[PDB]
């Protein structure tokens, strides 16, 4: 039981911890070591195999497999900080909370940790990236600080409306579908315009922050899955995507030398990935935004309750990481922003497309427009890369627009009013 | 390390010299063995020894070099007990694979392994290593191909595997480079694996007994106008049929259109297999095939052959007749004469020129080229060694017939279109088979200890049951092992299995003939690239005076597939250099040219210096 | 739902038809060929491409749309309505494909009629028509004369299975060419053929029936209480007028105004024709939802096909195999097989989910569990014979489904 908690639950000494395991683990000369540990996720490219002509970027997104990957991903960090002397499993920054601050323990540039008295920068702050020749800092420009711009009534944020939808589904695939594109827009706000970053798939791997994020979207994963035991359906099993559930997930697969890590190797196939116990850690807590896992169900019920519009986007592969803004224009011409949602890419990624739609809420909008299901409105959308320069359309697809009403409002009053 | 090999290498002089073979001589790669060596030659160096050194000729006597080995043995076996223990092993018979090594890149390892054809199911993986070689090698490296293929011992591993040699099978090899990269293996060729060949009185499953005769070839000249009538008759009659069995279908399979990969296949390519050991055994399938249409066509006899070897004052006439007034009928056009070309709609220039005068003076009655070249084929104990031979003098009636005509049969794909081609191949089928008796007298069966793998393979598109074969027959001998028996499965036969009027008993004495004879070799790799070419080659002198040593000429199309010869192809040099007077080892430049069938001037980078080899003499041997 | 229910005409199944029914619709298909109609209804189809009267072609049939079935369904009345001028006392009858035949319908398969009331021998056009531009005469070529299997069955039975009317769309179009393909064959104009294929009047009676499913399905979906004529999908293309229908080239006034899709799912009243009986394979509306839970009961797991259908129609063969032999099975080398019909007119389309075909008894006779690693290999076959690019198309996916029910967990545990 290696407990993960809330970044700024953590003690000074667990957060001692952390910040000289992981700057140990910069140093360690191992293939467990830290530079070679981000090389997992991107460049340099392992995937076809360590030595290869053309190497693609281990990235299983796109997909099913991806959470059981990026699960996997954060033990491997896990267990190497263990080497290092980690005492506690990685924290979680939980987006969803809107911050105002940002997490001290990644912010800090230098640390000056009371018992040594001694202060270096902080490993938590940044990386650098050996093999790539910048040998600079892993930059995030968190241009848009915009972040902790949540809503005033404060629930409710983009992160939490995203989430929740998301939790609301039954299926595991389209619940990963959801699920996913949330998890981009962290790696999109951090990383911003900088090259080096959280913001491209090659680099993000650098910055230690990427951990952070992982092991957050790791809890919602978990929070999902407890929700499904409540549904009785088994939490473990997944029905859907059997067969790339069973095949093993590079590089952990590839155990040594290059994976030192025994279990991540064993554990390799996702369909062993879910029960999160067999790596043995946990979470403090499992809940989402205060609300209990049986509350949750009984929330997302009443949200059916009502006529909901959304938009579904296909989405087929980006190329590099590009952000997309949506916005329905009524035939007068009156357009409104419709919302927007960002996708994680780089050159090396493999060539991923979704199985099915992706639902993003239009209703609230639409409902401001006074439009109806049937009222005939466009959709226009613009794609934009990191650096801020338009992506053409033409290649990508219209979506859909779908109409949810009411549907089977399962209740009776036992709620209380 | 090159000590060692250095020691190794003399271990095997010393060997050698058990052998009671002059260890210092060297008889192959003449012309690389009288260039100095550099940087040695170029004597940049200090040390004077090596620059006098850099013939390799010298290289040969270490003492020379005055150093020497304590003791020269292999893993503590005596030389003489290395060649003691070598016998033993020519023993058992063997099964080897092949493989030709590019050597191409930087160094680079390869593997190969046996895998079983068979996978009845569920992504089925199973399959075991072979065995490997390396091959070291710089980016900037000379180019090397090695001429000879390398042998590599299989029997160990079928075994192993369980599988008998009989058993179907089928081999794959990949390639790692040091650095890593893969390395594409399209690129490669198949290794073939060979089996040990039995060779004595019966080598396939099938008894050939005193044949009956019922369809009998004859040659041309031999044909009565009587025979003759019958045969016009049947052709015609023949090209008539538009049915599949019909001529024009028939043509199909040789060349355009390409039917052969499939009738829809994206690569579509000439299913006639060329450039291949396979390559007898298609065409004398193929000959049948048109035959089994002539007994349908209702001709007497069976397709006649014209003996090219033979000199020929001029065109049979049979085929040469534009017109055939039968007198008994009305007169029609000679249907050997000429036939069109449906598909393109063209007409073949069946009356093709003939550029050149086959009609040849002979040193001594039978005497002619092709009849040495033939004969040059016949020599050859290999099937293999045997098939490059024989494929090249094919080839050259379709070149001379042809001639520079597109449409004819100087063309791979047109070539089936002509008439003539019937009566070439059946010539060709004789001496393919006179070879084979040639063999019987040898005492060498049927059995072919070549091209294994190759012989298991159908040939299409006999093999197409459900597109268009007519003939069960051909479908039943797809396999070209079964191909090799004419006889009784054919059951065709021809009315003399003699060349030149040499009886095979007295061409086989004949052959030891020639071997007391001193003779050089120019030796030829043909990889035939592009559309047919006729090559002559003469020999220049440093006084620039240049002689023609001769010529022989390939055939091909667009459409054929790609093909190279594993092995050179040899001519005889002997009588011009003689006349030249100049030496084997002299240093006389080769000059060759290659004329297209178009007759533009082809250039010479098209083919590679070709080797020169000397072949010693020998004693007279066996006679009955 | 009334909707599907017809006051005015009746089609019925082409056996039904009495020799006197038959004989009118021999009469009036022959005069319609005669008319002007019978060449340019068929030009609606396919080539001639009308869709863009001028500039770039395309076909006009939606396929590979949601909407597919709405302009089918214009187009049977289309030839309906141009048979009733033609003087047909009935509708045009549907040839129930599902139905396994022990023989070809006598009514398409006559070459010759004798119709002994006024003599004179002419062939039958229900037999066969000719292609006009494009000088040629249909053909037939069913290399399979063998159907004879719950396998459309199967197929069509999936789709009535789904309640989404896209989900439904995706799997009924398929199994709709699965009747091009097999009569047309290889016959190069012909019902596998897309442009050709309207000419052969064997399109009417199929069409008929894949309509009458349609129908079918409608009034299942009242049974379930769902809406009937409600789509809540593919919202923009059903309010899309339906070309040509909306054009002048198309004289009948009544599918001008069905042109909208939406329009299009009430076929009673709106169309006035009605089925005799929506049933399939006799079995009753009530029955059928009956039949349909049952197939829910068991688990079951699909392999999802992304068509991107581009090109000429082809035929597609997959099955999973297995990495192992030895007691397992070799690859069974026949999950099922699915056709597309398409041409080079044809406008592109993708569809926009998965195409879903169920493994589950091929894989348990292997004796595979949902589990077991195995592959999915698939084979693409033009009509022509030509072998197409597989790496092209994306692999697909293979799918789990289970009812409400499911599964506990081994490892972990589900419950606090
Ligand atoms: O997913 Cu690959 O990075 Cu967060
Ligand atoms: O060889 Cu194929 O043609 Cu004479
Ligand atoms: O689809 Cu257009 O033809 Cu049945």
């Amino acid at each position: 039981v290696m407990i993960r908690k809330d970044i700024t639950q953590l003690d000074k000494r667990q957060q001692l911890s952390l910040v000289k395991a992981l700057e140990s683990m910069k140093a360690d000369h191992s293939s467990d070591g830290f530079q070679a540990i981000a090389s997992f996720h991107a460049l340099p490219p392992l995937c076809p195999s360590p030595a290869a002509s053309k190497r693609f970027a281990c990235c299983v997104h796109g997909m099913a497999t991806f959470p059981q990957w990026h699960r996997l991903y954060t033990v491997q960090f896990q267990d190497s900080l263990r080497k290092h002397g980690a005492v506690v499993g990685l924290p979680y920054w939980d987006w969803t909370l809107p911050r105002s601050e940002l997490p001290e323990l990644l912010t800090v540039s230098t640390i000056h940790d009371p018992e040594t008295g001694r202060d270096i920068p902080n490993p938590f702050i940044g990386s650098k990236i050996e093999f790539e020749g910048e040998n600079v800092h892993t930059k995030r420009d968190i241009n848009r600080d915009r972040l902790f711009q949540g809503s005033t009534k404060t629930h409710h944020n983009w992160f939490i409306e995203q989430a929740l939808l998301a939790l609301e589904q039954t299926n595991y695939c389209d619940f990963e579908v959801q699920f996913e594109i949330m998890h981009n827009g962290v790696h999109t706000w951090v990383g911003g315009k900088e090259p080096y970053g959280i913001g491209h798939l090659h680099y993000a791997s650098y910055d230690p922050l990427f951990y952070i994020h992982h092991s957050q979207t790791d809890r919602i994963w978990a929070i999902w899955q407890s929700l499904q035991r409540f549904r009785g359906l088994s939490g473990s099993e997944a029905n859907c995507a059997v067969n790339l559930m069973k095949t093993p997930l590079k590089p952990f697969s590839f155990g040594a030398p290059y994976n030192l890590n025994d279990h991540t190797h064993d554990f390799s196939k996702p369909e062993d990935t879910f029960d999160y116990q067999k790596f043995g850690y946990i979470y403090d807590t499992l809940e989402f935004a205060g609300w209990s896992i049986r509350g949750i169900d009984h929330i997302v019920r009443n949200r059916q309750e009502h006529s909901r519009v959304f938009a579904g986007f296909l989405l087929e592969g980006f190329g590099t990481s590009a952000t997309v803004d949506f916005q329905v224009c009524r035939t007068a011409g009156d357009c409104e922003d419709a919302g927007y949602f960002t996708v994680l890419g780089g050159e090396k990624e493999m060539p991923w497309a979704f199985d099915r739609l992706y639902k993003y809420d239009i209703t609230e909008t639409l409902d401001k427009m006074n439009l109806r299901h049937d009222e005939i409105f466009q959709i226009e959308v613009t794609i934009t890369s990191y650096d801020g320069t338009v992506l053409d359309s033409g290649l990508i697809p219209t979506p859909s627009i779908i109409y949810d009403p009411a549907h089977h409002d399962i209740s009776s009053h036992h709620l209380s009013l | 390390h090159h000590s060692n090999v250095d020691r190794i290498f003399a271990i095997w002089q010393r060997l050698q010299e058990l052998r009671n073979k002059d260890p210092k001589a060297m008889d192959c790669a003449q012309e690389l063995l009288h260039q100095k060596m550099e940087p040695f030659s170029w004597e940049d160096n200090d040390i004077p020894l090596t620059n006098e050194h850099s013939t390799p000729a010298d290289l040969f006597d270490y003492c020379e070099l005055h150093y020497d080995y304590d003791t020269l043995n292999l893993n503590g076996m005596t030389p003489e007990e290395l060649k003691t223990y070598l016998d033993e092993r020519s023993s058992r018979a063997r099964a080897f694979a092949s493989f030709r090594l590019k050597g191409f890149g930087g160094s680079a390892n390869v593997f190969v392994y046996v895998c079983i054809p068979d996978d009845n199911d569920r992504n089925d993986d199973h399959c075991e290593k072979a065995g490997d070689f390396f091959v070291l090698g710089g980016p900037s490296e000379m180019k090397w191909q090695f001429y000879r293929p390398y042998l590599f011992d299989l029997s160990d591993t079928v075994h192993k595997m369980g599988m008998k040699l009989d058993g179907h099978y089928t081999v794959k090899a990949e390639l790692f480079s040091v650095n890593g990269t893969a390395l594409p293996d399209d690129l490669l060729p198949h290794p073939v694996v060979v089996h040990h060949p039995e060779k004595g009185f019966t080598d396939p499953p099938v008894k050939h007994h005193q044949s009956a005769n019922l369809l009998v070839r004859k040659n041309i000249n031999d044909l009565t106008r009587e025979e003759v009538l019958n045969l016009r008759e049947a052709f015609h009659k023949f090209q008539e049929d538009r049915s599949v069995d019909g001529y024009q279908a028939t043509a199909e399979y040789h060349g355009l259109p390409a039917r052969c990969p499939r009738p829809d296949a994206k690569d579509r390519y000439a299913c006639c297999v060329h450039g291949m050991p396979i390559f007898p055994h298609w065409h004398r399938l193929f000959v049948t095939q048109v035959e089994d249409a002539l007994v349908g066509r209702g001709a007497t006899i069976g397709i006649p052959y014209w003996d090219w070897t033979e000199p020929m004052t001029h065109i049979p006439g049979l085929a040469g007749n534009k017109t055939y007034v039968d007198s008994h009928g009305a007169s029609h056009t000679n249907p050997f004469h000429s036939s069109v070309i449906a598909f393109e709609e063209n007409a073949p220039h069946t009356k093709r020129q003939i550029d050149q005068r086959l009609f040849k003076p002979a040193t001594f009655g039978h005497h002619t080229d092709l009849f040495n070249q033939i004969l040059y084929a016949f020599e050859q104990e290999d099937y293999c060694d045997f098939e490059v031979q024989f494929e090249i003098t094919h080839n050259t009636i379709h070149a001379w017939t042809g001639g520079s005509e597109h449409f004819s049969m100087s063309s791979l794909h047109y070539t089936a279109f002509d008439p003539l081609f019937y009566f070439h191949h059946s010539n060709v089928d004789r001496l393919w088979a006179v070879w084979q008796a040639l063999q019987m007298r040898r005492h060498k069966p049927y059995r072919a200890h070549c091209a294994i793998s190759l012989e298991h393979m159908h040939l299409k598109p006999f093999a197409f049951s459900s597109p268009l074969n007519n003939n069960e027959k051909t479908h039943a001998n797809a396999m070209p092992n079964k191909i090799y028996d004419y006889e009784n499965v054919l059951h065709y036969t021809y009315e003399d299995l003699t060349f030149g009027g040499i009886s095979l008993e007295n061409i086989e004495k004949m052959i030891h003939e020639n071997q007391q004879e001193d003779r050089i070799y120019a030796g030829f790799l043909l990889a035939g690239i592009r559309t047919s070419a006729n090559v002559d080659i003469f020999i220049k002198t440093t006084d620039s005076v240049q002689h023609k040593a001769g010529t022989f000429a390939v055939l091909g199309g667009s459409k054929e597939m790609k093909w190279g010869f594993d092995r050179v192809f040899k001519f005889d040099i002997t009588h011009v250099l003689k006349d030249l007077d100049l030496t084997a080892d002299g240093d006389f430049e080769v000059t060759v040219d290659i004329t297209e069938v178009d007759g533009t001037k082809l250039a010479s980078s098209l083919i590679p210096h070709a080797s020169v080899i000397r072949e010693h003499a020998r004693v007279k041997f066996d006679k009955v | 739902q009334a909707e599907v229910t017809s006051a005015n005409r009746i089609r019925k199944n082409i056996e039904n038809l009495s020799l006197g029914e038959l004989e009118s619709l021999r009469a009036a298909f022959l005069e319609i060929e005669n008319d002007g109609t019978y060449e340019s209804i068929a030009k609606f189809h396919g080539s001639p491409g009308l869709c863009q009267l001028n500039g770039n072609p395309i076909s006009c049939c939606v396929h590979g749309m949601p909407t597919f079935p709405h302009w089918h369904r214009l187009y049977v009345v289309v030839v309906e309505n141009a048979l009733l001028k033609k003087g047909s006392s009935v509708a045009v009858p549907y040839w129930d494909w599902t139905k396994r035949i022990e023989h070809l319908p006598h009514l398409i398969s006559d070459a010759t009629y004798y119709n002994s009331r006024q003599h004179h021998y002419e062939t039958n056009p229900f037999h066969h028509g000719k292609i006009t531009h494009e000088n040629e005469i249909t053909t037939r070529d069913p290399k399979d004369s063998l159907f004879h299997s719950d396998y459309f069955y199967e197929q069509v039975l999936y789709a009535l299975e789904q309640d989404n009317f896209c989900d439904f769309e995706i799997q009924l179009e398929i199994l709709h060419n699965a009747l091009h393909s097999l009569l047309g064959g290889k016959g190069k104009y012909s019902m596998s053929n897309l442009d050709y294929a309207a000419f052969d009047p064997v399109f009417f009676l199929h069409h008929a029936t894949t309509d009458r499913i349609w129908a079918i399905w409608q009034d299942l979906q009242r049974f379930r209480k769902r809406p009937y004529r409600e789509a809540n999908c593919a919202i923009q293309l059903m309010h899309t007028p339906l070309q040509p229908f909306d054009k002048s080239d198309n004289n009948d006034e009544a599918t001008k105004t069905h042109a909208t899709p939406h329009d299009g799912f009430e076929y009673q009243n709106s169309f006035g024709y009605a089925y005799d009986n929506l049933e399939l394979n006799h079995y009753s509306i009530p029955q059928l939802d009956h039949m349909l839970q049952e197939r829910k009961r068991h688990d079951r797991v699909f392999a999802g096909f992304l068509l991107h259908n581009i090109g000429t129609s082809a035929d597609g063969h997959v099955f999973v195999c297995l990495p192992t032999g030895e007691h397992t099975k070799d690859c069974s080398h026949e999950a099922g097989m699915f056709s597309i019909l398409g041409g080079q007119t044809e406008m592109s389309f993708v569809f926009d989910r998965l195409y879903k075909l169920d493994i589950t008894k091929a894989l348990k006779k292997n004796g595979v569990h949902l589990q077991g690693d195995f592959d999915l290999e698939i084979e693409i076959t033009a009509v022509n014979g030509s072998h197409l690019d597989s790496h092209v198309i994306h692999s697909p996916t293979i799918l789990f489904e289970a009812g409400t029910d499911s599964a506990h967990t081994d490892d972990g545990h589900t419950e606090p």
